[PDB]
């Protein structure tokens, strides 16, 4: 919440916080090298995740820190996750809450009126435009947010089992700079258009 | 399950073994501020003070220590009356210890029923230590003292009515 967060110490805030940044970017390596795909990882995949590293938040009443809280969930995707989405974001801690994330889309400009140079523009692709599915990508470009649903008929109506309804928006994260993440569904995408018979109500 | 308990294990099987009271409880429990913690200081310089503790307060009038957390009392057991119905009691619990109270905190650790790997055998694996209070019928009538407690304004004890059950206050 905010308990002793003043204007003595800011000092106690590159602490509290930078002991678990270090944890966010031992991760988030594995996806951003892009070219030597996969590299040493801890285990740390089971760890970081759910309802979890984001308690750090209320910082919006007072400044120990003010720019560390936005770096998580940014950081907390990796590869694997194309299929299913851990619960990053969903909950978070007392009080106030990161909601500079789709200003991570833009500018963070939008309290000030001048952009500020905010960082994680970055680390923020790193993960949203190479980590596919459901989770980052019903959230931002398109959706509304309660990951692994989203059917607009099309598809199978029964909870996921027939996977065409879904790949319309995955498509658009299939870019070039996604490696291996991307260089299958590729080939599952070819179907929506692919002239047969399919472009009949997959053209949504 | 049965063959000898604290009373962890008696509630549970309570809760088990009925189920309109177990939906009584649900109804019941179904529907931000920053503080820098301290006292003590200002209170000896004036006058007395002569023991550091919020039981000061207790043994004589209840301005003797500082009166911007006298302002706590009111208005952040406010926020906890909100909260108690939309449930839990250890949601009560952080916002106490924001209210600059780190004694009379304690009174909502006292709310636990003894959960133990020395009496429970199904809350000896969830839990690998001693929790709560195994006087814990002690501590209701002892709470429920407070909630008729006359030097107790209202804006303390009204939680403390309902921590051995809600007469309304």
């Amino acid at each position: 919440n905010t308990t002793t967060k003043i204007l003595g110490d800011k000092i106690l805030g590159n602490l509290y916080s930078k002991v678990m940044n270090n944890s966010f970017k031992l991760c988030t390596l594995l996806i951003a090298i892009r070219g030597s795909n996969r590299d040493l990882k801890p285990s740390n995949l089971e760890k970081l995740l759910f309802i979890n590293s984001s308690k750090l938040v209320d910082v919006y009443t007072y400044v120990h820190f003010k720019v560390q809280i936005i770096e998580l969930l940014s950081y907390l995707v990796e590869a694997p996750w194309n299929d299913d989405y851990p619960f990053l974001l969903s909950f978070l801690g007392e009080a106030k809450s990161m909601a500079f994330l789709k200003e991570v889309l833009s500018d963070l400009s939008s309290p000030v009126q001048d952009w500020n140079l905010l960082r994680s523009l970055y680390i923020f692709f790193t993960t949203l435009l190479e980590s596919k599915q459901d989770g980052l990508s019903i959230l931002f470009l398109t959706g509304q947010f309660a990951s692994n649903k989203k059917i607009n008929d099309e598809s199978s109506i029964d909870k996921k089992s027939s996977i065409l309804t879904v790949l319309q928006k995955n498509s658009l994260l299939l870019d070039s700079t996604p490696e291996e993440v991307s260089c299958k569904l590729l080939e599952t995408i070819t179907y929506v258009l692919n002239t047969w018979t399919n472009s009949k109500i997959f053209i949504k | 399950l049965h063959p000898y308990n604290s009373r962890g294990l008696f509630e549970k099987k309570l809760m088990q073994d009925n189920k309109q009271l177990y939906q009584i409880w649900i109804v019941m429990v179904w529907l931000p501020k920053n503080v820098p913690t301290s006292k003590w200081l200002n209170s000896i310089t004036s006058g007395g003070l002569k023991s550091c503790d919020l039981d000061f307060p207790l043994r004589e009038n209840t301005n003797v220590l500082d009166v911007k957390d006298k302002e706590e009392d009111h208005i952040f057991f406010k926020y906890i009356y909100e909260l108690i119905l939309a449930g839990a009691i250890d949601e009560a619990l952080e916002e106490a210890k924001l209210s600059d109270n780190i004694s009379i905190c304690m009174i909502l650790c006292g709310i636990q029923e003894y959960l133990n790997p020395v009496i429970d055998t199904q809350i000896a694996n969830e839990f690998n230590t001693q929790q709560g209070i195994k006087k814990h019928s002690l501590w209701r009538r002892t709470v429920y003292s407070l909630s008729q407690q006359a030097g107790l304004d209202p804006y303390e004890r009204a939680i403390y009515s309902y921590l051995s059950g809600a007469i309304p206050n």
